């Protein structure tokens, strides 16, 4: 396992709204003048997310295992290249098939084994007197990678990073979702000018690739970079600078949003389905002009809360031992009818004596028998062969 | 066996429930389940029966297996929701009417 | 008074309430018995509303 | 009270639903 | 041959013929079976699309 930080002061985070941000393209069909609904996962508009901070020139670096749902929106403002790479997994302890995108400064490790995580993995840095560059010296990620599933070499490239500070500078936006097999990532780049706050602007995510591989993903972590300077003792104490950065998670909601299309092809406007009133009725009446009159939505109805059960108290239990698994029953031509009654019916307990070999119910659901209540219960015994069974049936000759 | 044609008398291994009336809840008497209030009743029944269906072939009163009382059927989804605004180019002000 | 006894038919089938085919049936093998109530209730409706 | 004649009151003497979703 | 959790993508072998415009006759693009004359248009669509 990698190692850990010392004495991290987490201060209590805030919560900020969405401004018209979390729309791409659920689709890969080109659509133009056309306005209609889509149903898939996107982020509602005016909600309330976790925003996370990371400024340091204090000890701001915190971060947590959030665990992972059906569509998770991850908006960072990188100013300085802080945030690097993700993980995604389970129990992150080399027992499952977890997900490990770096973004390392040499190249892109997109590779799916069973790598050993420590309690917090970062990435390490060094700050050297003569060189001006940002080079990575420290990798505390993983320990040791065995079974493997998916390898990924991106093609070598000259990045030296960042050194930014003040306002933001660039916008990196990343969407994931886990859809059975399919891993779809939407990055898209978007050149702000701003202090802080999330823009207000309106702009479609793009995909980059997807992964067609079987992972099961639970919890996530955002894995961050540290930068240590000749004037900090660099080590793992308190000789460490978490940077200067801002990331925005959220979650994304089966929403409908109503798509406008222009004559480019590209989404310019979504307006809500099922947000507020007024809205709405420009979902409703696909259009984006309402008139001044009176319309007809959807009608009133209150959802049922607890479930009481009214059923008369038998303390009884039926003989299972004389009807089922016995000494010797009638014949087929002169079956004897058993009433059973006035007792306590399971089927669940007919497995400790005699295993059933053919169960097939018919007119009946053979789950829904202890559902809805049994009455006069007639048992045929009779004893046949094996080449008999299958004409056994309502409705054969 | 048969199913929605006798009083019960045998059923399956589920426990009971307290009643909870005046409540719109899922209810459960000899195996119908359904969804509706539970209210008080005034009318008469013959100490002889067990469901009851009017005019519209729907489960008004029933008599309760255990505390032996008549209670009544009727579902709290009653009501409509019916918005109106005068309009997009003049105020984002809107007005829900309740029918 | 037409559409009561609409909801009363079977339409071929076991019963009329929706809430007696689920509690016997599973959804798997139910699907074509719910199918027949909604075809028999939507040529009811489309000869009320003409 | 009402905006009515005698002979208009005498025409108004001569001449559970919503459960399903029939409202008037 | 295994097929995973993941739909398949490799559909091999995969064989191609000629093309012919300007005539109202049969053509199969994509996985889209169509029939009409493959005129030429004026706007482009999207990379990914």
């Amino acid at each position: 396992q990698c190692v850990n930080l010392t004495t991290r002061t987490q201060l209590p985070p805030a919560y900020t709204n969405s401004f018209t941000r979390g729309v791409y393209y659920p689709d890969k069909v080109f659509r133009s003048s056309v306005l209609h609904s889509t149903q898939d996962l996107f982020l509602p508009f005016f909600s309330n997310v976790t925003w996370f901070h990371a400024i340091h020139v204090t000890k701001r670096f915190d971060n947590p295992v959030l665990p992972f749902n059906d569509g998770v929106y991850f908006a960072s403002t990188e100013k300085s290249n802080i945030i690097r790479g993700w993980i995604f997994g389970t129990t992150l302890d080399s027992k499952t098939q977890s997900l490990l995108i770096v973004n390392n400064a040499t190249n892109v490790v997109i590779k799916v084994c069973e790598f050993q995580f420590c309690n917090d993995p970062f990435l390490g840095v060094y700050y050297h007197k003569n060189n001006k560059s940002w080079m990575e010296s420290e990798f505390r990620v993983y320990s040791s990678a065995n079974n493997c599933t998916f390898e990924y070499v991106s093609q070598p490239f000259l990045m030296d990073l960042e050194g930014k500070q003040g306002n933001f500078k660039n916008l990196r936006e990343f969407v994931f979702k886990n859809i059975d097999g399919y891993f779809k990532i939407y990055s898209k780049h978007t050149p702000i000018n701003l202090v802080r706050d999330l823009p207000q602007g309106f702009s479609a995510l793009e995909p980059l690739v997807d992964l067609p591989i079987g992972i099961n993903i639970t919890r996530f972590q955002t894995l961050l970079a540290l930068h240590r300077s000749y004037l900090t003792p660099g080590d793992s104490s308190s000789g460490w600078t978490a940077g200067a950065a801002a990331y925005y998670v959220g979650y994304l909601q089966p929403r409908t949003f109503l798509l406008k299309y222009n004559e480019n092809g590209t989404i310019t406007d979504a307006v809500d389905c099922a947000l507020d009133p007024l809205s709405e009725t420009k979902c409703t009446l696909k259009s984006f002009t309402v008139e001044k009159g009176i319309y007809q939505t959807s009608n009133f109805r209150v959802q049922p809360t607890e479930s009481i059960v009214r059923f008369p108290n038998i303390t009884n239990l039926c003989p299972f031992g004389e009807v089922f698994n016995a000494t010797r029953f009638a014949s087929v031509y002169a079956w004897n009818r058993k009433r059973i009654s006035n007792c306590v019916a399971d089927y669940s307990v007919l497995y400790n004596s005699a295993s059933f070999s053919t169960f097939k119910c018919y007119g009946v659901s053979p789950t829904k028998l202890n559902d809805l209540c049994f009455t006069n219960v007639y048992a045929d015994s009779f004893v046949i062969r094996g080449d008999e069974v299958r004409q056994i049936a309502p409705g054969q000759t | 066996f048969e199913l929605l044609h006798a009083p019960a008398t045998v059923c399956g291994p589920k426990k009971s429930t307290n009643l909870v009336k005046n409540k719109c809840v899922n209810f459960n008497f000899n195996g119908l389940t359904g969804t509706g209030v539970l209210t008080e009743s005034n009318k008469k029944f013959l100490p002889f029966q067990q469901f009851g269906r009017d005019i519209a072939d729907t489960t008004d009163a029933v008599r309760d297996p255990q505390t032996l009382e008549i209670l009544d059927i009727t579902p709290c989804s009653f009501g409509g929701v019916s918005v109106i605004t005068p309009g997009t180019n003049t105020s984002n002000q809107v007005a829900v009417l309740y029918q | 008074n037409t559409l009561v006894k609409q909801l009363s038919s079977n339409f071929g089938a076991i019963s009329s309430v929706l809430n007696d085919i689920l509690s016997r049936l599973d959804p798997p093998e139910a699907e074509v018995q719910i199918d027949r109530l909604i075809t028999g209730r939507l040529q009811s409706l489309q000869t009320y509303v003409t | 009270p009402s905006k009515r004649s005698f002979i208009e009151d005498l025409l108004f003497n001569k001449v559970a639903q919503k459960f399903n979703g029939l409202t008037v």
